[PDB]
């Protein structure tokens, strides 16, 4: 029978979960999942490559369409060597009949969370690492968009050493104006002045974020983990030792200046205790990623500047988007009706017969 | 996984110069 031959060929289950990404895309199979999407690897029947897709159901969630929303429009205007691409988008051809969004990317091995679980890397592989995380981060600030979320698990690498940032549902202009209120996964990538509800928060954000992974790339363990922002406050004063004065009242919020200054004295602890195997020349670095005062943290063509990276620190290569992006969108403010029909709209070209 | 030498960018930058 036609029909019978029609729903063998229909859409396969992952772990309990429909992905219907058929004719193009069979023979799926599991890879990971976040806080929101469920990815496998399937391979394009048109391209003749194996892909990663990523299936996001959002549209009962302003939230959820934000972040399905943002990653798209950010990430089909973004074309770097470091930056994971979407190659298609899967969704229904009826804005009544989709329920599903499925993202259509290359196909990378690993994330930097999995592979830290099952190794140790080299200082030759961290320095490397490191390189490319700034060096796709370089291109994201380029284009005046901040990351706002990285971390080891949206780091992707492949079996050729190669990292790409990916996971953009977080990704905003960067412009003086509940930031972050959002849940996440992890908390313990970001900056002390988001925890403390300063209110300008720069490009340096993500800085601190690599910071964080660097540090993590260097020990396996995460560096200022906590329960509450309160802990991991704590956990970076613990550390870092007590704010300046000069750093303090570069704080905008009165009320966080004044719950630190009755915090009791923290010296600084020396990186090479913490770190005693790792290059001295990592650890300066590192430093200046993980400073207090975001006004006086290093930033990204200083760091690819910096001596720990100068076996492939290249500006000749190093490229930069075409124009930085203008906020005309404000869509945070936007009913999740209005957002599933942008998305509907920035999806339609990749519809068949488009 | 088992994780330099055959990198493409690492060759372009090994090579430069
Ligand atoms: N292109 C890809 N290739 C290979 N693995 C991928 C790819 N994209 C995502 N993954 C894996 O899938 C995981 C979840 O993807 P991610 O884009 O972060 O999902 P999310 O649910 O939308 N956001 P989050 O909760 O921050 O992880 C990642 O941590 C990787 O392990």
């Amino acid at each position: 029978m036609a029909a019978a031959a029609a729903a063998g060929a229909g859409p396969e289950m992952v772990r309990g979960q429909v992905f219907d990404v058929g004719p193009r895309y069979t023979n799926l199979s599991y890879i990971g999942e976040g806080a929101y999407g469920m990815v496998c690897s399937a391979y394009d029947n048109v391209n003749k490559v194996r892909v990663a897709i990523k299936k996001i159901s959002p549209f009962e969630h302003q939230t959820y369409c934000q972040r399905t929303l943002r990653e798209i429009k950010i990430l089909l205007r973004f074309r770097h060597e470091n930056i994971i691409g979407i190659n298609d988008i899967i969704r229904a051809p009826t804005i009544e009949q989709m329920k599903d969004v499925y993202i259509v990317q290359d196909l990378m091995e690993t994330d930097l969370y999995k592979l830290l679980k099952t190794q140790h890397l080299s200082n030759d592989h961290i320095c490397y690492f490191l390189y490319q995380i700034l060096r796709g981060l370089k291109y994201i600030h380029s284009a005046n968009v901040l990351h706002r979320d990285l971390k080891p698990s949206n780091l992707l690498l492949n079996t050729t050493c190669d990292l790409k940032i990916c996971d953009f549902g977080l990704a905003r202009v960067a412009d003086p104006d509940g930031f972050l209120t959002e849940y996440v996964a992890t908390r313990w990538y970001r900056a002390p002045e988001i925890m403390l509800n300063s209110k300008g928060y720069t490009k340096s954000i993500d800085i601190w974020s690599v910071g964080c992974i660097l540090a993590e790339m260097l020990s396996n363990r995460p560096i200022f983990p906590g329960k509450h922002y309160l802990d991991q406050l704590n956990h970076i004063l613990g550390i870092l030792g007590s704010p300046s004065q000069e750093d303090l009242n570069c704080i905008i919020n009165l009320k966080a200046r004044n719950y630190l200054l009755s915090l009791p004295h923290k010296n600084k602890v020396p990186w090479n205790r913490l770190f005693p195997n790792a290059d001295s020349k990592a650890l300066d670095l590192l430093d200046k990623m993980l400073t207090f005062n975001p006004h006086k943290r290093i930033e990204v063509e200083q760091a690819l500047a910096h001596p720990y990276l100068e076996q492939y620190y290249d500006p000749s290569d190093e490229p930069i988007a075409e124009a930085p992006f203008k906020f005309d969108m404000e869509l945070d403010d936007l009913p999740k009706e209005k957002l599933k029909e942008l998305i509907f709209e920035e999806t339609a070209r990749f519809q068949p017969g488009y | 996984m088992q994780l330099l030498d055959s990198s493409n960018l690492a060759r372009r930058r090994r090579r430069r110069r």
